[PDB]
């Protein structure tokens, strides 16, 4: 897998790749990566696809109670943190997750990376899994906060791509969200098939690549 | 009087006062009648209602495909014994591959029924319980006390009335014991058992609860507008 | 069962009181009374022993009067026995937190521990209540000298000088009236004697019916010394004072 | 002294006979199921003009599609209500879908009888719980301190209970709109609360399909209140 | 965790027409040394069922305990318990399959095989196999150890398939596993002359044949056989 | 050392179809090189119209599939004789194989079924938990050499129409059940051809409206 | 262990344990809460039946939860130091697993549920305290005043009294406090929680306790003189 | 994680923590503080295996705060040093060890005078005019030992604060990602924004 998400000026963008892998055998060509905690909290994953999925509805369930205790929207950090308590538990144990909780609550939107260790960092940009190198490359060198949404969208989906292409272990499929203040909007599912000779000719990238 | 504190403790002529106070439970509840032929048993139950803008308190619980039972007196009691029962028919079927004999169900009920009348700081159960079943040995008809009695009958009932319906029983014996291969007979009889024991209301459509289960039938409960066949 | 012999030691009155605490303070009253008072320049702690024997081996005996630690000291008034569990449980408290922090463990500190065990026991448990009644006199560096006390209900407060067991009305009326600020250990010393000569069941005040301490800054320089008085020095200070 | 799980001669258990009284002692709620979803209303009570009456909360959401109203020894409540929320959230997390009301009140109904010599006693209040789902659709539940669950029509508990209920007998039949309800919950609260009724301490819930759980604003029951006083000066 | 100290090996079997056979050996092996000479390992329960185990003896005899109190428990407030509500091979065997799981679930394993042989109340041949994994499988011919390996191909060529066991009788199938029984005796090195037998009938019922021998044994062709390759004398 | 795990072989196929589905499995059960049954069924009716096949070790598939017929059970008893939804089913198996995430069932697990809309659904396990709706799925020992057929013969990928060259993609036209069941009997006969661990015989569960029917193939024994 | 049912229902409906703890509550000291429109203020009394006390070292009846939250008390001293200990825990405890301080709201809410568990658990009897329980949410500015009480009821007021002769300051705050326009500074609330107490209080000298809390951690507690200041001020109005 | 440094000056005490956080092969993160205040006039740095550090840390700060409000008084630095090395050397023998390293800068007001504590994952604790954990200390220490006065001035142990950092960047094969120092002395806890 290749996951990121960054903030900027209107929110957060979270991109995820589409690829299950069982040594050199790629047993899903889809696979969601992301899930819908809330209307306003999304979660990525990167690591084994059964922790991923059981601790991350656990935490989802988590919130659910939060807001039927308080009457309000659970935050960020507080969401963040919850899991990852949870993994310090299990500390040692052999879990495998790494995972961004993204979202916006009323300190504005908010990323936090969350790992098996425990580890729990605050940012503007994240990107984990097998791909996160070849991400960060794009990533680097074309973000700022002052993305157009059109421009993010396309930048997170364009960094996914980049790892997909080089990364033996990523592909598949982009998966894109938008995080708003009115919530998570999600913008599609997009071959990578299809998406790279789209951007190879319209981009001029890949000069390498025949097509 | 002075020995009716606790369960733990006899009367001067060896009485136990809790548990004939849980026995009196019962019969403050519903009317509910069980009896059998050699190819099905069926359990016929008056539910209650609080008053008009409530329903009616279900009476019977299903046990397994083959066996399920009424109950008359504190229905929580009830949902912990049935869900014991539950439990046992399935610990039969999954260790043993085997369907619980009806007799030995009684058996289990009996033993877990007493050990709450010896020991200080439980109490006794509050409810009387008609197991019904079909089993390797045929159609069965158990009565449970929570005394810790477990009676095996062709036919009976408990509850607030109870005792004309099992004169019309002890007098229809041999005629409904012979009801062999016809349901619908069979559920006909306990239909007009149960009314023997009716004052001042009649059969409904959402007061009269019937269930039934036989040689190739599995344990069933009808209600609603399925009992209206009957009325 | 069980239940028929129970007596519930931890309930309310329909008044509010707890019945165990009430009765446990009637055990205390009948006790000897111990006097603490606290001057500028130091703590004293003076108790009567309840009717001796001429007997009774004094100078090895010990009922009123316990050390805690270095700085900390306890008289004692109600059962005795009941008084060194809880004084045991305190010089371990103590040595705890002079393990964790490498500090003495503060006077409020350790007077709040024994008091919140002492309160355990009217609250839950199902057992009586230990009768005894602590003065506490001891030093830290952030208030000073300090003395408390703490009785079987768990609730303990702070004095400038406090009497417990036998006749304390008697014995706190005596001290409101002679007692000022700016007093010294001296005469502290010689309050806290006067006040027991006065309230004293027995028919004279001597040296056998005494235990007697003071916690002084009385040490060579910027130290504290606890001083458990002896049989010998108990009877110098009856004279020096004008009472035998 | 004598068992806290003892029968008596009538083969009832004592101390859930005496958990009933307190319950009767508690302030009025009632319920009114429709085929338009299911109303909710309270008296609060308070007994004092300084307390801040918005601060009663008789009225709870259990899930978007469950709410439950209270009356008698409300401090107990919120151990039911956390096992209740508890109920209804990990059943969806088990099952990937909404819990039926009926399973969610029995869920509640089997903590009742768990005290013994476990709770040291049984719970002191009565529960109102209304709800919506696919399979049974609305509905409303009043569940005991005995363990027992009746389904109802219409339910009234409280100090008003029996006043109340006579008067539900009456009025309720199967075609009622939530309009109806609304108003008939407010006219009953009224006839059997001491104070005079309002906005403030009054409260009115609802339940439906389409917006799930709502607990009213004190706006917009104010304007209930005024619909109803100038619909029975009409006649 | 354990390892096995005293062994029986192979436990071999068939379906026929009216009902079912399992055979196996009265060796106690320890090791290479042939130690026990009279181990029976085919364990009868009531007269519709025998058990046939291999592996470790010390878990055999444990397992025969467990069946032996499982017909005491059974007749327990039971008026039926030699008719109606009997044993049936079924409840044997999904007992024994059940404890075998567990245990291997526990990583104490009962470091055996069974095979449970018998006919059930409506008539039905029930022949099934459970090991120290408490994997469970059922086919007209089952064997344990080398018979797995040799046994069950002569007697598949008997029973290939569901269609050939009301063809075949009961002479031709014991025929069949007394052949496969010699065929061991030639090839497994932890394997005995003497053995027992038993025939689980739906008409005659259960017949139970002890010290049994295998005969009719091909060796006079080694007196020609002479070194390893190019001697002649 | 005792290993608690076996291979027990065999490989399982679920297809979904637009108003149906299909579980197939085939019936062989071996160890190492060796054949302990050549009719063993694999693919179960669970009720509730939902049928369930957990491929790999044996021992640890049986014990699955006996503790979901018993998790349906208990809905019953539960929630008053509620029809257990196909994706209610899937949720419940993943946390019955999460329990035992430090020891795990040491199979590949498939359901089959109709969604809540009467759609054909086909739901795809790993052996620690994480699940997927899915369309097409081949699990078991011959996994590998069953789904790359799958996505050309049923997804139609790489696949495009002829004159674009390349440019026009085949459209994703819906398969009917005798289409369905002519590939999977053409996937397991290709994979009995080069996998040694499959064969003997195949036995197809398939899911409609009006329930649960079997269809059972001989397969080559050697 | 010890299991015996002591808070149990009676006859007529009502669990005599959980009203007797409201008796200790009656005799314990007037604790008074007053919130003003940008504060919130304690008030405390201290019985003068215990002169030659050493007020340093001695408990005050305010206590400190959190920097931001305070909490007082009437009835048993002893009872009192569990239910803060209790809370401070959870305060910190939060501030660990939720990265946020407590609101009032929630820290109130359990403490109130620590009461409760206390009056239907077996071996234990009721706490017999009740009490006030004040400040400010983080980030807010708005006053937080919360009561409970040995049953484990919770409700937030605008003013609030408990403790001996809290029907008397509780009459004097109902027509003296005004909700469309509450005191407005931290002299008209101080003043007025004041004026509560001595119609109760006797003395104004040492008998009376006040600590203030202003939004974003500002709490203190007046001395003496400043309290003393308030006491000329009312009685010199008074006498006309 | 990587590099901590502390220098005790004439008035306060300065720790020096570095930023960045690694996971595989990849930075995560270059502004990273390693540190929580434990009290007004307390700091304490941290080092270690991934998530026992922030878990250790604020698992301290938490008992700090929780002592702090329950007495109304401040705990000394020396007696939270000791209460620290208390709880990892109870971690040392435990089933599963937090891998901790700190350092403890404090300020004591009763005798105001700066401090620092370097204690090891073992509950090895020393008082130091100037510690390091790793291997931070084999390059600076030289340094150290030749420029270090007891009376320096908090500028001049920012300058040979620099001078160490600037060492480390030149014969350290990771890069670290530079460092966030914070000053503490009796005004309290400060963090140095240009470094
Ligand atoms: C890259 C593909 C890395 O290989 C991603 O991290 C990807 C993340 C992911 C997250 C959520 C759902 C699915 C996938 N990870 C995997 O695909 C993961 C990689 C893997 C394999 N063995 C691992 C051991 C330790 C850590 C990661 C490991 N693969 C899986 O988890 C495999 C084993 N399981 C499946 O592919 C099975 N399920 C896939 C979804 O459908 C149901 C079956
Ligand atoms: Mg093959």
């Amino acid at each position: 897998t290749t996951t990121l998400a960054f903030k900027f000026q209107h929110g957060v963008i979270a991109a995820v790749d589409s690829r299950a892998s069982a040594g050199s055998y790629i047993s899903a060509l889809r696979v969601n990566k992301v899930i819908e905690i809330n209307p306003y909290l999304l979660g990525t994953m990167s690591g084994c696809a059964a922790d991923c999925q059981y601790w991350e509805r656990l935490l989802a369930k988590e919130c659910r109670l939060y807001y039927l205790r308080n009457g309000e929207r659970i935050s960020v950090s507080a969401a963040s943190k919850l899991l990852s308590n949870m993994m310090c538990q299990y500390r040692g144990m052999g879990l495998s997750m790494g995972s961004m909780i993204c979202g916006w609550d009323k300190k504005g939107p908010g990323l936090y990376y969350v790992d098996e260790h425990g580890t729990r960092l605050s940012g503007n940009m994240f990107s984990t899994g097998s791909g996160n190198t070849y991400a960060y490359g794009v990533l680097d060198s074309n973000y700022k906060w002052d993305l157009s949404v059109e421009d993010a969208l396309y930048l997170g989906k364009r960094s996914i791509l980049a790892a997909a292409h080089r990364d033996a272990y990523s592909g598949g499929s982009v998966n894109l969200y938008h995080v708003t203040e009115d919530g998570w909007i999600y913008h599609g599912n997009h071959d990578v098939g299809e998406l790279f000779w789209k951007v190879k000719e319209e981009e001029g990238s890949f000069n390498n690549v025949i097509g | 009087n002075n020995y009716d504190g606790d369960t733990v403790t006899f009367s001067p002529t060896g009485r136990l006062f809790q548990v004939e106070y849980a026995l009196e439970a019962i019969k403050q509840g519903s009317v509910t009648v069980g009896l059998r032929s050699n190819t099905h048993a069926v359990l016929v139950a008056l539910k209650r209602n609080a008053d008009e803008l409530s329903s009616y308190q279900k009476k019977i619980i299903k046990c397994d495909e083959h066996m399920g039972l009424s109950l008359a007196g504190l229905a929580p009691d009830a949902r912990v014994l049935s869900n014991y029962l539950r439990q046992q028919c399935n610990y039969s079927s999954l260790v043993f591959n085997r369907k619980l004999a009806v007799e030995r169900a009684g058996h289990l009920l009996c033993d877990k029924a007493q050990k709450n009348t010896q020991s200080y700081g439980g109490r006794p159960y509050g409810v009387g319980l008609l197991i019904i079943g079909y089993d390797k040995s045929g159609a069965h008809l158990l009565e449970f006390q929570p005394s810790g009695n477990v009676t095996e009958l062709y036919g009976t009932a408990i509850g607030a009335r109870s005792q004309g319906a099992k004169t019309y029983l002890e007098r229809t014996l041999d005629t409904f014991i012979k009801i062999d291969g016809n349901p619908d007979e069979l559920i006909k009889a306990g239909v007009e058992a149960i009314s023997q024991s009716l004052r001042d209301e009649s059969l409904t459509v959402d007061n009269l609860s019937i269930a039934i289960v036989g040689k190739d039938t599995p344990f069933t409960i009808y209600d609603g507008e399925a009992v209206a066949k009957y009325i | 069962g069980s239940r028929r012999y129970d007596s519930r030691t931890t309930i309310f009155s329909p008044e509010g009181r707890l019945y165990q605490v009430e009765y446990a303070l009637e055990s205390i009253s009948h006790a000897g009374t111990a006097i603490g008072i606290m001057a500028s320049d130091g703590i004293v702690l003076a108790a009567e022993r309840k009717v001796t024997s001429t007997l009774l081996e004094q100078d090895t005996s010990t009922e009123k009067l316990y050390k805690l630690n270095d700085k900390i000291a306890v008289a004692v008034a109600g059962l005795t026995a009941d008084a060194e569990i809880l004084i045991n449980t305190a010089r371990i408290h103590a040595q705890n937190y002079l393990k964790t922090y490498n500090e003495d463990i503060p006077v409020e500190i350790l007077v709040r521990r024994l008091s919140d065990i002492k309160q355990g026991y009217t609250q839950h448990g199902g057992l009586r209540p230990f009768g005894v009644s602590f003065i506490y006199a001891g030093y830290d560096d952030r208030y000073g000298y300090q003395l408390y006390t703490s009785n079987p209900s768990g609730n303990y407060t702070g004095w400038k000088a406090i009497s417990v067991g036998a006749n304390t009305s008697a014995a706190q009326t005596l001290l409101q009236m002679d007692y000022k600020d700016d007093m010294k250990v001296d005469d502290a010393i010689e309050l806290a004697l006067k006040t027991l000569s006065k309230t004293t069941d027995s028919s004279a005040l001597t040296y056998d019916r005494l235990e007697f301490a003071t916690i002084r800054k009385g040490a060579n320089d910027g130290e504290v010394y606890q001083k458990i008085f002896k049989p010998q020095e108990i009877k110098d200070i009856l004279v020096k004072t004008g009472i035998t | 002294d004598r068992g806290v799980s003892t029968f008596s001669p009538e083969g009832r258990l004592f101390q859930v006979e005496y958990s009933l009284e307190a319950i009767k002692l508690g302030s009025t709620a009632i319920g009114i199921a429709t085929k338009e979803g299911v109303v909710l209303g309270v008296e609060k009570r308070a007994t004092s003009p300084l307390l801040e009456s918005d601060s009663i909360e008789k009225i709870v959401e259990i899930d978007r599609h469950i709410g439950c109203a209270m009356s008698g020894l409300t401090a107990d409540a919120r151990s039911m209500i956390e096992h209740a929320r508890t109920a209804a959230v990990t059943h969806n997390l088990y099952y990937d879908e909404d819990i039926n009301v009926e399973s969610l009140t029995q869920s509640v109904c089997d903590l009742a009888l768990r005290f013994g010599e476990l709770m040291s006693r049984p719970f002191g209040v009565a529960l109102l719980i209304a709800g919506h789902d696919a399979d049974d659709g609305y509905q409303l539940f009043h569940a005991e301190p005995s363990g027992t669950f009746y389904r109802y029509n219409a339910k009234a508990i409280g100090s008003g209970s029996e006043g109340a209920q006579a008067e539900l007998l009456n009025e309720w039949h199967s075609s009622l709109t939530l309009k109806e309800a609304e108003l008939l919950v407010l006219k009953i609260l009224k006839q059997v609360m001491e104070e005079k009724l309002d906005e403030n301490n009054a409260q009115l819930s609802c339940i439906t399909k389409q917006d799930g759980f709502k607990i009213y604003d004190n706006e917009k029951t104010a304007e209930l209140i005024k619909e109803l006083k100038e619909k029975e000066a009409a006649e | 965790t354990q390892q096995p100290i005293v062994t029986g090996t192979s436990v071999i079997s068939m379906k026929y027409d009216n009902g079912v056979i399992i055979a196996a050996d009265n060796l106690g092996s320890y090791g290479s040394l042939l130690r026990f000479n009279g181990v029976e390992r085919l364990i009868p329960v009531g007269d519709n069922t025998v058990v046939g185990i291999s592996g470790d003896i010390s878990d055999m005899q444990h397992i025969e305990r467990l069946l032996k109190d499982l017909v005491t428990e059974n007749a327990y407030d039971n008026p039926l318990a030699d008719a109606e509500e009997a044993l049936e091979p079924s409840y044997i065997f999904e007992y024994l399959a059940t404890v075998m799981y567990q245990r291997r679930s526990k990583m104490n394993p009962l470091w055996n095989a069974i095979i449970v042989a018998g006919v059930q109340s409506n008539g039905d041949q029930f022949l099934r196999y459970v090991n120290l994994l408490g994997v469970t499988y059922s086919s007209p011919t089952l064997a344990t150890g080398f018979g797995a390996h040799m046994a069950n191909p002569l007697l598949r060529k008997v029973v290939d398939r569901e269609s050939d066991i009301p063809k075949t009788t009961v002479q031709v199938a014991e025929e069949a596993i007394v052949n496969a029984m010699r065929v061991l005796y030639y090839r497994d090195a932890r394997s005995s002359r003497n053995f027992s037998l038993a025939i689980i009938d739906k008409n005659t019922g259960l017949t139970f044949k002890k010290n049994l021998q295998v005969e009719n044994m091909k060796w006079d062709f080694a007196k020609d056989i002479k070194g390893y390759g190019t001697q002649k004398i | 050392q005792f290993n608690p795990y076996g291979d027990n072989g065999g490989t399982i196929l679920g297809i979904a179809g637009e108003d149906f589905a299909v579980l197939a499995g085939d019936t062989r059960n071996i160890t190492d090189y060796s054949i302990n049954s050549r009719y063993e069924p694999k693919v179960f009716d669970c009720g509730d119209n939902i049928v369930m096949s957990a491929n790999g070790f044996a021992a640890d598939g049986d014990a699955l599939v006996k503790r979901f017929k018993n998790s349906v059970k208990w809905y019953h008893f539960d929630h008053n004789d509620k029809k257990l939804s196909i994706n209610s089913a899937a949720r419940n198996i993943q946390h019955l194989l999460y329990s035992r995430r430090f020891f795990p069932y040491y199979v590949y697990n498939i359901i089959a079924g109709l969604d809540e809309d009467g759609k054909g659904a086909v739901y795809s396990f790993d052996p620690v938990g994480s699940y997927q709706r899915e369309q097409c799925r081949a699990g078991g020992a011959a996994a590998s050499l069953i789904m790359p057929f799958l996505d050309n013969q049923v997804n139609f990928k790489n696949q495009y129409e002829p004159g674009t060259n390349g440019k026009v993609k085949k459209p994703l036209k819906y398969l009917s059940v005798e289409e369905v069941i002519k590939l999977v009997r053409d996937s397991f006969t290709s994979a009995t051809e080069r996998h040694i661990q499959v064969g003997d015989g195949l036995e197809i569960l398939i899911v409609t409206k009006d329930g649960v029917r079997k269809e059972f193939y001989e397969l080559k024994r050697d | 262990g010890y299991d015996r049912a002591l808070s149990i229902f009676s006859p007529d409906g009502h669990i005599f344990q959980v009203e007797y703890a409201l008796e200790a509550v009656k005799r314990g000291t007037c604790a008074v809460g007053v919130k003003g429109k940008n504060c919130v203020v304690l008030g405390c009394e201290r019985r003068s039946t215990l002169k030659l006390q050493d007020t340093r070292i001695t408990p005050s009846k305010v206590s400190k939860i959190d920097s931001h939250v305070v909490l007082s008390f009437s009835g048993l001293n002893a009872d009192s130091r569990i239910l803060i200990e209790k809370a401070r825990v959870e305060a910190q405890s939060h501030r660990l697993t939720l990265e946020d301080p407590v609101t009032v709201e929630y820290l109130t809410r359990y403490v109130a549920g620590v009461q409760q568990r206390y009056t239907q658990s077996g071996g234990v009897r009721p706490f017999g305290v009740s009490t006030l329980i004040a400040g400010f949410d983080p980030r807010d500015d708005e006053p937080k005043l919360y009561q409970t009480e040995p049953s484990g009821i919770y409700s937030s007021w605008s003013a609030q009294t408990i403790g001996r002769n809290s029907k008397t300051v509780r009459e004097f705050l109902e027509k003296n406090y005004d909700r469309k326009e509450p005191p407005a500074t931290v002299e008209e609330c101080v003043k007025l929680t004041v004026r509560s107490l001595l119609e109760v209080v006797q003395t104004g000298a040492k008998n009376i306790e006040i600590t203030v809390v202003k939004p974003d951690s500002d709490i203190v507690a007046l001395s003496s003189e400043e309290i003393n200041q308030y006491v000329t001020q009312i009685e010199q109005e008074k006498q006309e | 994680m990587d590099i901590i440094l502390g220098i005790r000056v004439q008035d306060s005490v300065i720790l020096a923590s570095s930023k960045a956080v690694t996971r595989g092969i990849s930075v995560l993160k270059d502004s990273d503080d390693k540190t929580r205040q434990l009290s007004p006039h307390t700091l304490m740095s941290f080092a270690g295996e991934a998530g026992d550090t922030v878990q250790f840390a604020e698992y301290i700060q938490a008992n700090i705060q929780l002592y702090s409000i329950r007495e109304d008084y401040e705990l000394s630095p020396q007696a939270v040093s000791s209460f620290v090395r208390q709880e990892l050397a109870k971690s040392i023998r435990s089933r599963r060890p937090y891998q901790v390293n700190v350092l403890i800068g404090g300020y004591d007001k009763k005798k105001n005078k700066p401090e620092l504590y370097q204690i090891d994952y073992l509950g090895t604790k020393v008082e130091l005019p100037y510690g390091a954990h790793g291997y931070s200390g084999f390059y600076t220490f030289s340094l150290l030992d030749h420029h270090y006065r007891p009376d320096m001035t908090t500028e001049e142990g920012l300058d040979l604060l620099k001078l160490c950092v600037q060492e480390l960047e030149k014969r350290m094969p990771m890069d670290f990602k530079g460092v966030i120092v914070k000053i503490v002395d009796k005004d309290g806890i400060r963090q140095v924004d240009d470094f």
